[PDB]
């Protein structure tokens, strides 16, 4: 019923989707009056402010959860990697949309949450957790309905309860977020701002972002319906916007 | 002086006389 | 009918909290004390400003000096009331290395000199941040290899206090201790974060041991 | 000089004190002030967003997210008990560790509505109706439906909603209650009941999972700042 | 007398204060003021003032004038460097002792472009072109002529002028960067490689010599005043 | 979508412009024009391919 | 007295209440 | 005070800011 | 200052001259 | 103050400058 075209790339959704934006802030680019790069920005606009679709996850009975790092995700989607790696500076939005589909005869309920400055801990407490453990990129990477042990040197305390920052995964709601209930919906979208403390910042040394979905109710059906049940994530940055162009960088 | 508040909140004043 | 001026920002913030504290004996050219300034090597204001993302207020500082004497082996031991002072050096400044260093001189460094028996110094700090805003929490490394620091601590370059006795020794050691208290006044925060649930195990960074949810009851209906 | 005399308090350190000192940088040029989104002004604001309860708080459930989880299922009997805790927000380990119950640790009196949510997340093929009781102190624990009906209570269809939001009133003697427990400021009880069954058809798990939330309504305050028993130490953190 | 209560900080001696007292001379007649020239108002007067950077700083060099010197000669290839150096004007030996360098070493923050001169010193009759260019960090330091050009760059012709002014901009996430290393806030680079050619007729020395001059642009700025690490002592000066 | 009214499911219909291959992957194919397109809320999904040549007009 | 800034910088203000 | 002389002489005043 | 009663109560006040 | 007396006084006020 309702569409969302962003560049080349659609969207559909319920006309009554509900989409959350963020802390009531819509995406915007740097005012020149809380800039203070002095360099021309470079704004791609509908080259990379597109709808790009990640791998999609399956949706298992014992799930924990996943979770994806915002500008590490599409680090290598079409000119949007593109420019991070030629520029030193970078600021941007996003849309997040979730999809996952099951029919009436299926049960389970899932937290999307976008989780600013998503700081985790290390399983290892005199250790930090190494980039590979804290992102994947565009895979995702898996809570864990144990707890890591002290063994590990550096991973991530993936412990879903604690949701690997040390408080209160029922307390998440905080953050933006929607849950999907298979009884009700089947997408969720979040749109959200750019958070930081300054007005720019690299995108290859800095996460701004991190969309967090977690099951609070696990995924249930009867013998004969359809087992697989995949969970598919597309990401549109929102008026992204750079500074610095240089030589490329090589991660 | 005569008759100032100095602070902020009325149990800062002194005695009803 | 209810106001809620006392859950506001200002309110919830603007109380002294003890931050660290110091010591330091006057019988020996180390004699002096330091600390690399920071609000997580205490558990109570810690939480407090990490119940948000992004924090901006000025400071009060205040300093509470206390000493005690120490074993000596003088007949008679009759000493004067003792001054202290306490020196800021901001990063890249030359830091002293003993209690009579030349850098005490504190030209340009703020300095204070407070004598026992007063009332207690106090100063107050603006915003100096080099950003828009204090960070709590940054997602994020120091390097651009993403090797090396992880976390918060990339972001702590707020520089060091000193301490020392003014007074030369006399007939008895004596040993002192700085209590530094903070009060965030004129606050502003930004994007509220759960509150810390697992107890904090470092200064430098966010790692904790798994906990349970809340505490337990025996059954569903218990009441 | 002027003559003055010096008052008690003179030369105290009280730490909830309001006066001003001089600046240790004179004339500090401040970082100009940059829009950063999601502002907050008041700690109630925090206290207002829904956060998920923990109702089935039994030991073998408090490190998963099973202590969220509220079983339902369908019955070969009436008027079953779902669940039952006090209204104690601030003391009872239900609502101590959400949102609400962590902003009001810091307080020592609290007052208002507390908004209850409760979110079916069954099969859509699922039919059910629950009442939904909240019962003023006085008497005990309502022990079945029909002394739960006596009292304030709704009729919840998770057929017609999958939501549904209860507004448990404030009924006190008094203007707050502590936030520890104290038996002068009890606050009552809330229970859910089975009003008809859990009825699915063929092929449909019978077995669902209820999700509660809770948040301060808008006539909620807090008082009398403390310490939060939440949080300890032993040594300064290195 | 009045009634008054003494605050914290009562009789504490803070370096940075701002307070009258008495004068130890009442009624001195000083003498009058005189128009004397150079009267300055801000050390930023004496940052914006260019000075000659030591670009040479090799273990050789510092002892004399060759540390102000750029050798530049007739090559038989094409695109070679001729210098390059953090830009780090706080901490870097390069730009550490120039007076922009001295002036940043009194404080703790800096914010501003840095104005860079180049003046050559060959012959009237050598020909040359240059590509002096700057890049921001994130990456590495450009090892070549092409990973140079892709950033901020600018072609300067030693024929056409003899001297070239290149405003590096300020590009930084924070507003302000540290005078003291610090990875956090680092700056880029500046390197300087061989557009075309040295090229000279008969009977012209082909070495030649470039100086580089720095100072701040009109938009610096510094800020948390400290105590430089460039002077020491140990014990008074008889 | 000629299912039963029970089923539900998401597809990309996606639109590649030559100078590449074929998309070999959905990765591929999201890169270019494309939408998602949900059989449970649209029986019916009407994709109009847009005119993206050099010239005016294309051989038969 | 009531309200008055004895000092030339804000952060030397007492809080905003 | 916000700024009153309390000396006769000009060198007892605070600093030009 | 020059003449200003501190006080609420007459027998606080200075000396009659 | 600048220059209020606070004595009745006139001994008590300070040199004449
Ligand atoms: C004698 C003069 C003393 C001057 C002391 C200056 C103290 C520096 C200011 C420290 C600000 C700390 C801000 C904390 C930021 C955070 O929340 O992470």
């Amino acid at each position: 019923v309702r569409s969302i075209t962003l560049g080349n790339s659609t969207i559909t959704t319920q006309e009554c989707a509900n989409v959350v934006v963020g802390y009531g802030v819509w995406p915007e680019y740097l005012k020149d009056n809380e800039a203070t790069a002095e360099d021309q920005p470079t704004q791609p606009d509908v080259a990379t402010c597109r709808f790009y679709t990640l791998e999609s996850v399956q949706w298992m009975k014992n799930s924990a959860g996943w979770w994806w790092k915002l500008p590490d995700a599409l680090s290598q989607m079409g000119l949007f990697g593109q420019n991070m790696q030629y520029h030193y500076l970078g600021r941007t939005g996003y849309t997040i949309h979730v999809q996952c589909n099951a029919s009436k005869f299926h049960q389970g309920c899932l937290l999307v949450v976008c989780v600013p400055e998503a700081e985790m801990g290390c399983s290892n407490l005199n250790n930090t957790p190494e980039f590979a453990e804290l992102s994947g990129g565009d895979t995702a990477r898996m809570f864990t309905d144990t707890q890591i042990g002290e063994t590990n040197s550096k991973k991530v305390q993936t412990a879903v309860w604690n949701a690997g920052m040390g408080v209160g995964v029922g307390n998440l709601t905080i953050y933006p977020h929607q849950w999907i209930n298979l009884r009700t919906n089947n997408s969720a979208t979040i749109v959200m701002p750019y958070i930081n403390s300054v007005p720019m910042d690299n995108m290859f040394r800095h996460n701004n972002l991190t969309l967090m979905i977690i099951p609070f109710v696990p995924l249930n059906y009867s013998e004969g319906s359809s087992p697989y049940v995949p969970i598919t994530v597309t990401i549109a940055p929102m008026c992204a916007e750079y500074n610095g162009l240089r030589l490329a960088s090589s991660q | 002086y005569t008759n100032i508040n100095y602070y902020k909140d009325a149990a800062s004043n002194s005695a009803n006389r | 009918y209810h106001s809620r001026s006392e859950s506001s920002i200002e309110n919830f913030l603007c109380r002294a909290a003890c931050v660290y504290y110091a010591t330091y004996t006057n019988n020996s050219e180390k004699g002096y004390a330091e600390w690399v300034i920071n609000t997580r090597q205490v558990a109570q204001l810690r939480r407090k400003l990490e119940l948000f993302t992004y924090l901006r207020f000025d400071l009060e500082l205040t300093f509470v000096i206390t000493s005690a004497q120490q074993p000596s082996t003088a007949t008679s031991v009759d000493a004067p009331v003792q001054t202290h002072q306490i020196m800021y050096v901001p990063p890249g400044g030359p830091v002293p290395t003993k209690v009579t260093d030349y850098a005490w001189q504190t030209s340009t460094n703020p300095s204070v000199f407070w004598t026992e028996g007063n009332a207690p110094p106090r100063m107050s700090i603006p915003f100096i941040s080099i950003g828009n805003a204090y960070s709590c929490f940054y997602d994020g490394w120091t390097q651009f290899s993403r090797n090396g620091v992880y976390g918060i601590n990339t972001l702590n370059n707020m520089g060091t206090l000193y301490m020392r006795h003014v007074n030369e020794a006399g007939q008895g050691p004596i040993k002192s201790t700085v209590r530094i208290y903070f009060k965030p006044k004129h606050v502003k925060a930004w994007v509220p974060r759960p509150p810390r649930l697992c107890q904090y195990e470092k200064q430098k960074n966010v790692n904790f041991t798994p906990t349970g949810v809340t505490t337990t009851r025996v059954g569903i209906t218990t009441t | 000089g002027l003559p003055v005399m010096t008052t008690p308090g003179s030369t105290q350190f009280l730490t909830s004190d309001d006066f001003q000192s001089p600046s240790a940088m004179p004339q500090f040029d401040v970082t100009p002030e940059m829009q950063i989104p999601g502002r907050v002004n008041n700690l109630m604001e925090i206290a207002e967003v829904d956060s998920v309860v923990p109702v089935n708080n039994t030991e073998a459930n408090v490190n998963s997210l099973k202590a969220y989880q509220i079983p339902v299922q369908s019955n070969s009997d009436n008027g079953k008990q779902v669940f039952g805790f006090p209204l104690q927000p601030g003391a009872n380990g239900v609502l101590n560790r959400t949102l609400l119950g962590e902003i009001l640790n810091y307080y020592t009196h609290w007052s208002g509505s507390i908004k209850l949510t409760f979110m079916f997340c069954g099969s859509a093929m699922a039919t059910g109706k629950f009442l939904l009781a909240y019962s003023p102190p006085g008497a005990g624990v309502p022990k079945n439906r029909k002394d739960a009906m006596l009292g304030t209570h709704v009729i919840w269809d998770v057929g017609l909603q999958s939501s549904c939001v209860l507004c448990v009133p404030w009924i006190s003697q008094t203007h707050y209650r502590y936030v520890v427990e104290d038996e002068y400021t009890a606050a009552g009880y809330i229970t859910c009941w089975y009003q008809t069954n859990i009825v699915v058809p063929a092929d449909v798990q019978s077995s669902c999972d209820i999700l509660c939330f809770v948040s301060a309504c808008n006539d909620f305050s807090v008082r009398m700042l403390k310490d939060t028993p939440f949080i300890r130490q032993d040594t300064f953190y290195q």
